[PDB]
RNA sequence: UAAUUGCGAUAACGAACGAGACCUUAACCUACUAAAUAGUGGUGCUAGCAUUUGCUGGUUAUCCACUUCUUAGAGGGACUAUCGGUUUCAAGCCGAUGGAAGUUUGAGGCAAUAACAGGUCUGUGAUGCCCUUAGACGUUCUGGGCCGCACGCGCGCUACACUGACGGAGCCAGCGAGUCUAACCUUGGCCGAGAGGUCUUGGUAAUCUUGUGAAACUCCGUCGUGCUGGGGAUAGAGCAUUGUAAUUAUUGCUCUUCAACGAGGAAUUCCUAGUAAGCGCAAGUCAUCAGCUUGCGUUGAUUACGUCCCUGCCCUUUGUACACACC
């Protein structure tokens, strides 16, 4: 079963909050971006959190989402 | 003779040192203390050594036949 | 030096080494011909790649291969995935890339793994039974 | 002794194969006690005295 | 091999060393119905015999027959090794034997005897009619005897 | 015991004349045919194949077969 | 069909069918079709093969196990009885024999018989054990195809090898006389039994 | 003897107690435009084909 | 890598659980052409607690 | 064209030397042959009973063709498979070092395999020559 | 959702322990740094077969170059990515393509709060109290015993054969481990039917044993359904190995003896992919003894991908005169 502990959902709000542009339905350059723009200490915890915030813009760009 | 050497040298604060504070716990009790007056200060002082949290159980036998248990903690740990 | 690439194959733990350079046209496993094999049955799945993409293609090439590990099957796997990837291989430095990608459709299209190799693997056994799963015996009372 | 042994009929197989066999031999475990665990037999009991002079 | 042919030749069942030997079996395997020759004995003695194990008991000339008995109760007389045998190194006389069929019975016999009658434990132990070779006797053989 | 382990001259010319409509021959057939069995069936498999009838069409240990001949 | 050879040759035969058609042991996969509707989809049959053996990944998905070659179902299915588990060089022999002696008798791609007996002993419907209250009736059920194969190869193998135990017969011989028995269906070949009474009582209790 | 094709289109849901059978509706195929509810036997998806032995009787629940 | 596979309890009682430790042990070489200040130099200094140094010689 | 033993399959070569080692009547037969085992892991000795041991001298040969070298140890622990310890389960175990001894001390005065340096029995130049030579033979029956 | 994992609903908002993260191991790097304790290509010295180039080897250094394969440091890689179905268009779930890899990537390590009169005083020079303490319950020495056998129960090994046994022949792993003030891992040479013996030898080890040439397995034969050549219990005689010691037979070998067992009632265990099952090996124990364990690789499926019927357990709601808590 594939669902996205806290942490991650949390961290996907805040960055989307705070660096919607730049951000864009592409994983791998949010990916960079998570990078280059906060401190995570796990590549794998940071790919999960790119990808997740990555979904939350590929559909906040078709009307927005809660929180 | 002489191919083996011993230095003594001062620890950086006792404080974070698990060995240091169980050895105390046994030298507080065994100095015939108080049970939670013992813990609670070995407590406090690792805190106030700036810990991030720390704990002390105390299992087995004190005055009354029966055995028990007793975890005083204080701060945050993590345990996985 | 003349023109020659190398590849290999694995299937479980066997591993299968291909050096295929510029030559008259053998096809040789570990130090005999690729007719020989026997495992036998399955030795078909070895000719496999080259009836796939037709007989010919080996003629400006020879081909050797050796093979250490796994076992019988194993091997087999392992030495067949060696030498389509070697063709392959073969065709990216040498031939066009239009011909390479040709090759890679009917093998890829057809297919049994010959260019990607099976993740398959062993699972450790875990104290408790004599399997990974199996788990011993139990009467209760 | 060893001359004693073979000589001794009451003996060897033939003459256990022949007896009857007990029933505590197909007997079950026993168990004796158990639904008393919890029920302490010391008859002493501690005191909130002692205990809170212990705790 | 090959399509044989023969006629009345061959006779069905067969009598040696006061035993019976049933004929359509692969001879090898019909000697062996005689105590004391074991699967390898019987190979062996009729490879010193000079007979084609090809053959059922079934052909086999009489002479063949007479040879393979000298041979079967004088191994160490037709080069057979004592290795081979039954009874090695006697424990009176000595001597090695392959003690064969209605006489390997006697032989235990006799062993067994000679067991209980110096009162030793194996012999004992034979009398009793338990195990001899030290197996615990708890749990296995109890269907018995 | 129960038979078929010698060849009864009139066995092997039974042989010769049953052998063809047996589209399968095997040592199991030939057996089925009570008669040989898997000794010197075989060894029929063997002696049919000195010339004529059967035709091999398979190779091995336990597994043989033939077929009528033409 | 135009001979090439380089230094370590290839076999006439060989070179010959291996380029051409892609077919069997030595077998058509064209022609060859599944006599009911339905089943076809649930029995292969194309892509072609040259021996039925695969490191076929034909488990980690619900309905892939479809997409295995019906031949190789077979064979796989022949490999058991816990002294033969594993042991597929073993069982693939046998099909190829089997395959062999199918041919002898009557033509037919003996691929094709094999799939008019898979065809000819899937259950069109049968029953399971429904409470209605601790005396159990049986309600009949209608079974899918997937299930009729299944039980189909099921059957014909375990058949097969129940009449090969203890007799001199072997396995290649038996399987094929079930294969033959059952592909123009014939109540002398255990399957076809096993088939027509699962359905007898199926209708016996609808 | 009279064999009816019917082609699933949609799959209901697991019925019997243990839970092994499958409610579906199909859309017989020699002449659509008329549906039934059976319950199969083996593992099922959209457009199989099952042979209704009988043609017309359907059920629901089973324990 | 050294395993060490024992059972978790002191005693008998409980699901019979197996427990397996390891000591990893990793080992390296360079191969080094030096006249004798240098390597004694280099050796003496380039100390470490934990690390196992051993400098040899020759070609046998 | 060229040839090797390589490009010959296992059983009809090794059937090929059997019957040529065979056929020359230059050998040397133990004489305890017949009488013996081939591994305290068998249950019958050999069934081609007069020959057999050619079977062996041919095998061993090819085996030491194939390879640098070779010794008596690496033969028994070849030759050997499992043996039924009856009850209690199977176990591998090594087959006779008398037999495979003697086949090469065989095979050596016959100068088809040499005791080499590095240690064993390395196949000899004149055995190179024969063993190629009798491949090719049993290559061209099959022509 | 595997998860108090999340979405959403919302008098709650925002957090911390635990889950997750983290760590280890298995997978991918013709990118990085390298290697006579790992290997490849060229070259020389050289054998054999063809001869027209060729083909197959020998040669811990005769030199040159390389790092694909092996090793292990540093990085990179995946985030259920892209697309599409489905869902309150939420978290999610599904399918397709790509991919070393998309079941928590596979498998483990760690692992909160609380409970139990669970097991351990026979691991401890951990320990309270009781007992005992020279006709010892201290200790050591000799010898026996834990193995004793009408029989009940559990884990196992080997089988009932023809998908097989036997016999030639083919012939391929991975995880380990090994001798200093010592006798450990052992190649090679001889002798021996075998077990083994004997002379030498390499290794404190990526160097030597060892490519651990393992077993199932593959192939050509023999047997041919017969308790059979399936099976190998029981037993007799002889030979060797460990050990101060082998009797109640440590173990190994040879000959011989050739049992039950013809697929196992009621019941009941285990298991979803390199898994199950088959198969061997190394390590632990160890003077000698594995039918045990712990790991390892080899061969490699059938069947679900669902449910609450059985069982077990957690959760709500509910009752309580229980709270030492239904013992
Ligand atoms: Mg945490
Ligand atoms: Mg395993
Ligand atoms: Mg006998
Ligand atoms: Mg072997
Ligand atoms: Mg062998
Ligand atoms: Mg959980
Ligand atoms: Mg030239
Ligand atoms: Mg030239
Ligand atoms: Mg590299
Ligand atoms: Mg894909
Ligand atoms: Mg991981
Ligand atoms: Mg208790
Ligand atoms: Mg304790
Ligand atoms: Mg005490
Ligand atoms: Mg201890
Ligand atoms: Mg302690
Ligand atoms: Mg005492
Ligand atoms: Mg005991
Ligand atoms: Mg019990
Ligand atoms: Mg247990
Ligand atoms: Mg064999
Ligand atoms: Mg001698
Ligand atoms: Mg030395
Ligand atoms: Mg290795
Ligand atoms: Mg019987
Ligand atoms: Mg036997
Ligand atoms: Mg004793
Ligand atoms: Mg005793
Ligand atoms: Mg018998
Ligand atoms: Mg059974
Ligand atoms: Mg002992
Ligand atoms: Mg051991
Ligand atoms: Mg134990
Ligand atoms: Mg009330």
């Amino acid at each position: 079963g594939r669902v996205r502990t806290k942490t991650v959902k949390r961290a996907s709000k805040a960055l989307i909050e705070r660096y919607y542009p730049k951000l864009t339905l592409d994983f791998q350059t949010n990916k960079r971006l998570c990078d280059e723009i906060a401190t995570i200490q796990s590549k794998r915890l940071r790919n999960k959190i790119a990808g997740y915030t990555t979904h939350l813009m590929k559909r906040i760009q078709k009307g927005p989402v809660r929180g | 003779p002489g191919t083996i050497v011993l230095y003594a040298e001062r620890v950086q604060d006792r404080g974070l040192s698990a060995v240091a504070q169980a050895e105390s716990m046994k030298f507080k009790l065994l100095n015939g203390l108080a049970i939670r007056r013992a813990a609670y200060g070995v407590v406090r002082y690792v805190m106030e050594s700036g810990a991030k949290g720390c704990e002390v159980v105390v299992s087995g036998k004190l005055r009354a036949a029966r055995a028990k248990a007793m975890k005083f903690a204080d701060g945050f740990l993590i345990h996985s | 030096a003349v023109p020659s690439v190398q590849t290999f194959g694995k299937k479980k733990s066997a591993t299968a080494v291909a050096h295929v350079k510029a030559g008259k046209g053998l096809i040789k496993v570990n130090g005999s011909p690729i007719t020989l094999v026997e495992p036998e049955i399955l030795r078909f799945k070895v000719y496999e790649p080259l009836l796939l993409v037709g007989l010919d293609k080996f003629s400006n090439i020879d081909i050797r291969v050796r093979v250490t590990g796994g076992g019988h099957v194993s091997q087999v796997y392992a030495i067949r995935q060696a030498i389509a990837k070697g063709l392959v291989a073969y065709h990216q430095k040498y031939v066009d890339e239009q011909s390479k990608n040709e090759l890679k459709k009917a093998f890829t299209s057809y297919d049994r793994t010959l260019l990607i190799a099976d993740s398959r693997r062993p699972e450790p056994k875990k104290f408790g039974g004599k399997g990974a799963r199996s788990r011993f015996q139990k009467s209760y009372r | 002794g060893n001359e004693g042994a073979i000589r001794d009929k009451t003996a060897g197989r033939r003459n256990n194969r022949s007896k009857d066999v007990t029933d505590s031999a197909t007997t079950k475990k026993s168990n004796t006690r158990r639904a008393t665990d919890r029920h302490s037999r010391t008859g002493k009991t501690d005191t909130k005295k002692k205990v809170n002079q212990g705790w | 091999s090959l399509v044989v042919q023969e006629q009345g030749s061959f006779q069905h069942i067969l009598r040696l060393l006061n035993t019976n030997v049933d004929g359509n079996i692969k001879i090898v395997y019909a000697l062996t119905t005689i105590k004391g020759v074991g699967r390898r004995y019987s190979n062996l003695v009729c490879k010193k015999a000079d007979v084609d194990l090809h053959k059922r008991a079934g052909e086999l000339t009489q002479e063949e027959l007479e040879r393979i008995v000298q041979i079967m109760q004088n191994p160490t007389h037709y080069k057979i090794p004592a290795w081979f045998l039954n009874r090695q190194n006697d424990i009176t006389d000595g001597k090695d034997y392959h003690t064969l069929a209605n006489n390997v019975e006697s032989k235990l016999r006799d062993d067994l005897e000679r067991l209980k009658k110096i009162r030793a434990h194996r012999g004992i132990r034979h009398f009793w009619g338990l195990r001899v070779r030290g197996q615990h006797t708890k749990t296995t053989g109890r269907r018995r005897a | 015991a129960q038979h078929a382990v010698i060849l009864d001259q009139e066995k092997y010319d039974r042989i010769l004349k049953e052998v063809p409509t047996y589209r399968y021959v095997s040592v199991s057939v030939l057996v089925d045919r009570l008669k040989i069995g898997g000794s010197l069936a075989r060894i029929a498999l063997r002696h049919l194949e000195k010339e004529g009838i059967i035709k091999p069409i398979s190779k091995h240990s336990k597994q043989a077969i033939y077929t009528r001949a033409t | 069909f135009t001979p090439v050879v380089l230094a370590t040759p290839i076999p006439e035969e060989v070179q010959q069918a291996q380029t051409e058609i892609k077919l069997f042991n030595k077998w058509s996969f064209e022609e060859v079709e599944v006599k009911d509707a339905s089943l076809v989809d649930y029995v292969q049959v194309r892509q072609p093969i040259f021996v039925a053996h695969t490191a076929g990944r034909y488990a980690n998905k619900r309905f892939r196990k479809a997409q295995c070659p019906i031949i190789e179902r077979l064979t796989n299915s022949l490999m058991m009885n816990g002294r033969n588990n594993g042991k597929k060089l073993k069982a693939v022999r046998i099909i190829k024999h089997t395959l062999d002696i199918i041919n002898v008798l009557t033509d037919q791609n003996p691929i094709q018989v094999v799939v008019d007996a898979i065809t000819n002993t899937g259950p069109r419907e049968d029953t399971t054990r429904v409470g209605g209250g601790g005396a159990a009736r049986r309600q009949a059920v209608d079974v899918s195809p997937l299930r009729r194969v299944n039980q189909a190869i099921a059957l014909l193998t375990i058949g097969a090898r129940e009449a090969a135990f203890r007799n001199i017969k072997t396995i290649a011989e038996t399987l094929a006389e079930e294969l033959i028995n059952a592909a123009k269906g014939s109540s002398t070949s255990y399957a076809i039994k096993k088939k027509d009474e699962l359905e007898r009582v199926a209708k016996s209790n609808r | 003897t009279p064999v009816t094709l019917a082609k699933v289109i949609k799959v209901l849901g697991r019925t019997g107690s243990r839970g092994g059978v499958t409610q579906v509706r199909v859309e017989f195929l020699e002449d659509t435009s008329r549906t039934i509810v059976r319950n199969v036997k083996g593992p099922v998806r959209e457009n199989d084909i099952l042979v209704l032995m009988e043609s017309e009787r359907e059920a629901r629940r089973l324990r | 890598v050294l395993k060490i596979s024992t059972r978790k309890t002191p005693n008998g009682e409980g699901s019979k659980t197996w427990e397996t430790y390891e000591m990893r042990i990793h080992k390296r070489y360079i191969d080094l052409e030096a006249p004798v200040q240098i390597v004694k130099r280099i050796t003496q200094i380039t100390i470490e607690p934990g690390v196992d140094v051993e400098v040899v010689v020759a070609s046998n | 064209p060229g040839v090797s033993v390589r490009d010959v399959a296992a059983q009809d070569f090794i059937n090929a030397y059997a019957s040529f080692l065979q056929r020359q009547g230059k050998l040397e037969v133990p004489g305890y042959v017949d009488i013996v085992k081939t591994s305290s892991g068998n249950e019958m000795p050999p069934q081609d009973a007069e020959g057999w041991f050619y079977k062996r001298a041919a095998s061993v040969a090819r085996h030491i063709y194939m390879r640098k070298q070779v010794g008596v140890g690496k033969l028994n622990k070849l030759y050997g498979g499992a043996k039924s310890r009856g009850v209690r389960p199977y176990k591998h175990i090594d087959a006779s070092g008398s037999i495979n001894r003697k086949v090469l001390q065989a095979l050596e005065k016959i100068g088809i395999v040499e005791i080499s340096p590095k240690g064993g029995r390395r196949i000899s130049e004149n055995g190179q020559r024969d063993l190629d030579r009798i491949a090719a033979q049993t290559l061209e029956e099959d022509e």
